[PDB]
RNA sequence: GCCAGGAGGUUGGCUUAGAAGCAGCCAUCCUUUAAAGAGUGCGUAAUAGCUCACUGGUCGAGUGGCGCCGCGCCGAAAAUGA
């Protein structure tokens, strides 16, 4: 008769396995994550995966109620800077090309998230964490 | 037909009390819940609830 | 001291997780034992005297009856899930009497639903009389028992129909050596009939087979038969040939065929060396004995070299069965630690130069070899170029010589061990018509292959294996602790059917035997599987002690 | 364990009944035989006697079983360790 | 590790004390005793 | 000594079966700030988790570390009885 048991995870679109936290949580809910990669591919048809944490809510009985948020940096300044995924030691080695310049676009895009609640102040967060995934940050 | 589908309690142990049937409950909202509305009180059922 | 109810009714669906469903009531604790208080015909039984020949039933003082309701009670609902008259019959509030009450229990009691948890005692003869009649009020007969599957001589079903009267359908299953008579099979029919005098037939290893004796093993005593039932069991005397578990037919039947696969797979894997094997045969035929009346073993002899490998399931097993050895047959043995199934192998590639031209005066066979040659990465085969520069040493001079690398390789230069993971190219030699021959560039390949092995840095590879480890997740820990700290690396991640199973390289050579752990750790659910990868290296340090020789 | 008598009689995995007699400056009670509490004046006499109970069982040791005054059982791994 | 003539510390549950006589050293897992003999 | 956060990009990069501050190597950014360390030890299969540094209070008078000169302490077990 679960009292209140929204849970939320972390998911990406395709990739259906509901196995805990999954099964003791969700499980006695009854939700769908199944429903989760298929109709969740459809809000995101972008490139038609991304991750994203779920969150499903089941009411005094078996109502169900899914929500989702957003993808990690390391991809948004991956596929946007030509370092294919990674380079080794972050310092020394300069391989990618996001400098001062597309950083607005990637900064910009990402708002419901990150921690300073606006966009002018965690983006030297944002210009130190390319450096820390090995890419170069030069000026511009 | 209620009792032996959504409530997981089978048919003798949500309704024990059919002795006296005290029983009553099911969500719903408006727009995605509406599975629970009109298909759960269509289908020659009475929950006069909510909707 | 430990009575229950409570626990146990826990320690049901804590464990697998199935709904029980009782039908009685224990009257108080551990050593506070009377009898028992039947929440079925609703009644408290007991023997006061522990026996059971001066019984009674004498009246529920008060204590646990009101309690017994809401236990009891429990009854009734149930039989609203499977029935068609106590739906709206729990709905009523009607008593329901051992008229649909016992057909509804024997249904979901043959139904493979329902746990009626009888108990009682056993010194305290308490749960005699009580699961005796229980047993017979639910315990069910062929009647229920639904067809077991058995083949058709051409490739097909049928039903093994109880049918006291048509089809001759047999099956036996318990070879037993019995002092009386001798070897004596244990037998379920199925079908047909069989008389104390007739025939059958093999229909496994065909023989048409005289039945001599029928009969039943009965208590303090025996009860013989001159037939017997199509559904009923019984044992056979008679019978030379025959299995543990092969197809039978009758006289009358038309040589049909029978299932029931069944996998007693080996798990743990101990090799033997006896004294000086003088026993050896005696042994032998004792796996005739054994190998076949409970063919749970196998006698896979050494693959490789000189020590016959007996693997099987369980360790204990194989201890059992090591008890059985100095009794009956009173050998003696020593079953070791297998040895190492060995192929050497190098790192760095050499312009050897092997020699045989050789002669005196009147009779040729050259056999010049001026080769290179390369290996190749742990576990990826073996193959070879040509590396003629014009033809030098063409027709009967190529696939010999070749096989002179070979005859270099059944014995590794360090101790006589094979090698693998190789990619050879030679390049240059010499040679003389009618002054060479086809075994004189054999020992040429041989010659040169052995000192492009001692003079080309020398390292031996142990068997790796791979295994999927089938388990719940507390020992996944525990497991994966003892499973690196076996030497090697796992790499194996998902939640597989009812749990976790992980997938594991290990060695072999430090992975052996995995089953008393496995037990040990988990309880004893869910075991390994011994898959072979290849052969790696060990640390290039632990083979000093090794090449002791 | 019970307040038979006035005192203490109790098995904690011996078969042989555990007996103690209380000195002066304590008076005894027994609630429910897996719990036990003494009713006395003398922070002395408290631990030492009561340490002295902690020492009629020794504690946990791999799993849980013995005496605590209220202390606590650390695991150290039973399916495994010794080999 | 039981006694030798140098004792030290690794965690903070390691410490040192004198009773009855020489040095003692102690910790929260009493698989770190020792003595100074 | 107590209540309280002890955060987020970040699961840093990378390798790796997976490596999340935490096996490890390369490694320094900033952000909601009173305050959180590309994280101190513990912990998991790797997460999760106890954590402490940080910081505010509660609270009341001292406190913790380093360098120095003396004396004692251990390091210390033999063959007749001291």
């Amino acid at each position: 008769k679960k009292v209140v048991a929204v849970v939320k995870l972390q998911l990406p679109a395709g990739k259906a396995t509901p196995a805990p936290p999954v099964g003791p949580a969700l499980g006695q809910h009854g939700a769908n994550i199944m429903e989760f990669v298929k109709a969740f591919n459809a809000a995101t048809a972008n490139m038609g995966d991304a991750i994203v944490p779920v969150e499903i809510t089941i009411y005094a009985d078996r109502s169900f109620t899914f929500v989702t948020k957003t993808p990690p940096a390391s991809y948004l300044i991956r596929k946007a800077a030509g370092l294919e995924k990674g380079a080794h030691k972050p310092g020394r080695e300069k391989v990618g090309r996001i400098t001062w310049e597309q950083v607005l676009e990637i900064a910009k895009q990402k708002m419901p998230d990150l921690n300073t609640t606006d966009l002018e102040a965690a983006a030297r967060m944002i210009a130190g964490s390319a450096r820390s995934m090995g890419v170069e940050v030069v000026g511009a | 037909l209620e009792v032996i589908k959504e409530l997981r309690a089978i048919t003798g142990l949500g309704l024990k009390e059919a002795k006296d049937l005290a029983e009553k409950g099911g969500p719903v909202k408006e727009g995605v819940s509406k599975q629970e509305a009109e298909e759960i009180k269509k289908k020659l059922e009475a929950v006069g609830a909510v909707v | 001291t430990g009575a229950d109810l409570w626990l146990v009714i826990r320690t049901m669906q804590e464990r697998l997780g199935a709904r029980p469903v009782v039908m009685q009531l224990p009257i108080g604790r551990e050593d506070t034992f009377s009898g028992i208080i039947d929440v079925l015909r609703m009644k408290a039984y007991t023997y006061g005297n522990d026996l059971g020949t001066d019984i009674r039933e004498i009246p529920i003082p008060e204590e646990y009856l009101d309690q017994a309701r809401e236990y009891h009670e429990k009854l009734v609902e149930v039989a609203a899930d499977f029935d068609e008259n106590i739906m709206l019959k729990y709905l009523e509030g009607e008593e329901p009497t051992e008229e649909e009450l016992v057909a509804a229990i024997r249904k979901g009691t043959i139904d493979l639903k329902i746990t009626p948890v009888f108990l009682g005692s056993a010194l305290k003869n308490k749960g005699v009389q009580l699961l005796l009649d229980a047993v017979v009020d639910y315990l069910p007969s062929p009647l229920d028992i639904p067809p077991i599957k058995g083949t058709t001589p051409e490739g097909e079903v049928v039903e093994i129909h109880p049918d006291p009267n048509g089809p001759l359908a047999a099956l036996a299953f318990k070879i037993m050596a019995d002092p009386y008579v001798g070897r004596l099979t244990f037998i379920r029919v199925y079908s047909g009939t069989l008389t104390s005098g007739s025939y059958v037939y093999n229909t496994t290893k065909g023989r048409k087979e005289r039945v001599a004796r029928l009969l039943r093993m009965h208590a303090n005593h025996r009860e013989e038969v001159e037939e017997l039932k199509a559904g009923d069991l019984g044992a056979v005397v008679g019978l030379k040939e025959t299995i543990t578990g092969d197809t039978l037919v009758g006289e009358d039947a038309p040589r049909v065929i029978l299932e029931s696969i069944e996998v007693p797979e080996p798990v743990i894997d101990v090799a033997i060396e006896p004294k000086t094997k003088a026993d050896q045969e005696k042994l032998s035929q004792a796996l005739a004995r054994l190998a076949e009346e409970d063919p749970t073993f196998r006698v896979s002899t050494h693959p490789e070299t000189g020590q016959t490998i007996i693997s099987g399931m369980g360790e204990l097993h194989l201890e059992i069965i090591v008890d059985r050895l100095k009794r009956e047959f009173k050998v003696d043995a020593n079953v070791g630690k297998p040895q190492v199934a060995y192929r050497e192998t190098i790192t760095k590639p050499v312009d050897v130069e092997g020699k045989f031209i050789r002669q005196t005066g009147g009779r040729g066979q050259y056999g010049h070899v001026k080769i290179k040659v390369e290996p190749l990465p742990r576990g990826s085969g073996f193959e070879f170029v040509n590396a003629i520069v014009g033809g030098v040493i063409p027709k009967e001079y190529i696939p010999a010589v070749q096989k002179g690398i070979e005859e270099a390789m059944q014995s590794g230069p360090l101790i006589g061990f094979p090698v693998v993971d190789i990619k050879v190219t030679l390049y240059d030699g010499s040679y003389h018509e009618v002054d060479s021959s086809e075994m004189a560039f054999k020992i040429a390949g041989s010659m040169a292959i052995k000192e492009a092995v001692q003079k080309g840095d020398p390292v031996i590879l142990e068997p790796i294996m791979r295994v999927e480890v089938t388990t719940p997740e507390e020992y996944m820990g525990d497991v994966i602790g003892d499973l690196n700290a076996r030497r090697g690396q796992i790499l194996g991640m998902e939640p597989r059917g009812n749990a976790q199973v992980i997938r594991a390289f290990v060695p072999l050579a430090e992975m052996f035997g995995y089953a008393t752990d496995l037990r040990s750790k988990t309880q004893g659910r869910g075991s390994f599987v011994m898959f072979f990868d290849h052969y790696q290296e060990v640390p290039k340090q632990v083979q000093e002690k090794l090449i002791k020789g | 364990a019970r307040l038979v008598g006035r005192a203490l009689e109790l098995t904690v995995g011996f078969s042989h009944p555990v007996v103690v007699e209380p000195p002066e400056g304590i008076t005894f009670e027994v609630p429910e035989p897996t719990r036990v509490r003494v009713s006395g004046i003398d922070k002395q006499k408290v631990g030492q006697v009561a340490a002295n109970i902690r020492a009629i069982r020794k504690p946990s040791a791999y799993h849980e079983k013995g005496i605590y005054y209220a202390g606590e059982p650390v695991r150290l791994k039973p399916g495994k360790a010794g080999a | 590790m039981k006694v030798r003539a140098s004792v030290k510390r690794i965690c903070d549950k390691c410490k040192v004390i004198r009773r009855h006589g020489r040095v003692y050293v102690i910790c929260e897992n009493p698989k770190h005793k020792q003595r100074q003999g």
